[PDB]
């Protein structure tokens, strides 16, 4: 089993008047447990699961200090590209940044990555190898130099490969009950009938975590893609998640139809008939 | 300037029943940029109680995030969710259907 | 636990 620790920064300039909107959220897998946003009272970074207010006063002035930091960073960011791409300041624009670490089954670092985004396209990213950039265009090409010339690198991959899987590894054990748990989607079937000759299966996942789930229909033991639709895995609000496929079929003709589940939660794939 | 549309789904928590409390939420996703307005409806009337997630993006950068907001079906009462972004011309509104 | 992130572009 591998698990990842990521982290997500959004930075909205606010031309004609102010600092830019800054939101930050942490995620382990797929359960958030940070966020920070400049237009909340706080100006702190704040829980988000039950587990990471176990921390102490002295890491959420850690992480406060570091992420007011890192909107200041942004907002050099978002000025200085206006200027790279000749752009007003009339407009409004954004940065984004993703990074993160993974652990393995052995508990060991895994994988790290870094990604930068500026009004929705790539900028620069680290390299898989976590030694070397790569520039999407010949503004990123600047940033590029600059970074290879600071040893930015090196120091990213010092953190990812270690304080960050270190902390992973805090987190997930802290939080067992529930990052270390998987909930197997809870499934059923419905039939309507759109008319006197036809009707639709719809069959769901309910429930279930994490979000990674596989919904199929086959007929006669065969995948079926025609006559078919397939909603996007959303968020039930609780933590879990929900999904749904539908196949629309001949009246009295159900039996030759199953659905296939594919879960972790499940040692073994799921198979439904009507 | 890359401009994407949102997606939206509005749904309930839990499967509906007449008469039971649940949660009605609207799950936007897929757009760019972040500038986004989402109402949920009773009746056409605006919901007042409403909260969302904490913004946050996808792999390829488009943004996503959930509205939610405590509520009860029943016969007769309509429920939607109404978004709107600077790539549409009016506001989208998506009628709740409790069996998808 | 967030980086130190201090690098402009």
């Amino acid at each position: 089993g591998s698990h990842s620790m990521r982290y997500f920064f959004t930075s909205v300039s606010r031309p004609g008047r102010g600092e830019p909107r800054f939101i930050a959220v942490g995620y382990v897998d797929d359960t958030q447990f940070v966020r920070f946003d400049s237009d909340a009272a706080s100006q702190r970074m704040e829980p988000r699961a039950p587990w990471i207010e176990q921390e102490g006063p002295e890491y959420w002035d850690g992480e406060t200090r570091k992420v007011k930091a890192h909107s200041q960073t942004h907002r050099v960011d978002l000025g200085t590209l206006r200027g790279y791409y000749n752009q007003s300041e009339a407009g409004s624009h954004t940065v984004q940044r993703m990074y993160g670490c993974d652990v393995g089954s052995d508990w060991r670092f895994l994988r790290g990555y870094h990604q930068y985004a500026y009004d929705g396209k790539d900028y620069i990213a680290l390299k898989e190898d976590l030694r070397s950039w790569t520039a999407a265009d010949m503004a990123a090409q600047t940033t590029k130099h600059k970074w290879e010339a600071a040893h930015v690198a090196e120091q990213l991959r010092a953190y990812l490969e270690g304080t960050c899987v270190e902390w992973l590894r805090r987190y997930l054990e802290n939080g067992k009950e529930t990052l270390q748990r998987t909930d197997a989607p809870k499934t059923h079937m419905t039939h309507h009938a759109v008319s006197d000759h036809e009707a639709t299966l719809r069959c769901w996942a309910l429930s279930f975590y994490p979000a990674e789930i596989t919904l199929t229909w086959q007929r006669d033991g065969e995948d079926q893609t025609q006559d078919t639709e397939l909603v996007e895995t959303r968020p039930a609000g609780d933590g879990t998640f929900q999904k749904w496929v539908a196949v629309v079929v001949p009246s009295g003709q159900e039996q030759r139809y199953t659905c296939h589940v594919q879960h972790e939660g499940l040692p073994k794939p799921l198979t439904l008939r009507w | 300037m890359i401009q994407r549309t949102p997606k939206i789904q509005v749904y309930s928590r839990h499967p509906a029943e007449n008469g039971k409390s649940n949660f009605l939420n609207c799950y936007v996703s897929g757009f760019h940029p972040s500038d986004i307005e989402v109402d949920l409806l009773k009746n056409g009337e605006r919901i007042e109680k409403v909260e969302h997630s904490d913004l946050s993006f996808s792999k390829d950068w488009s943004f996503y995030l959930l509205y939610y907001t405590e509520f009860t079906p029943t016969e007769k009462d309509e429920y939607a969710c109404r978004v709107n972004h600077v790539t549409l011309s009016q506001p989208k509104i998506v009628k709740w259907d409790r069996d998808m | 636990c967030i980086n130190m992130w201090c690098w402009t572009v």
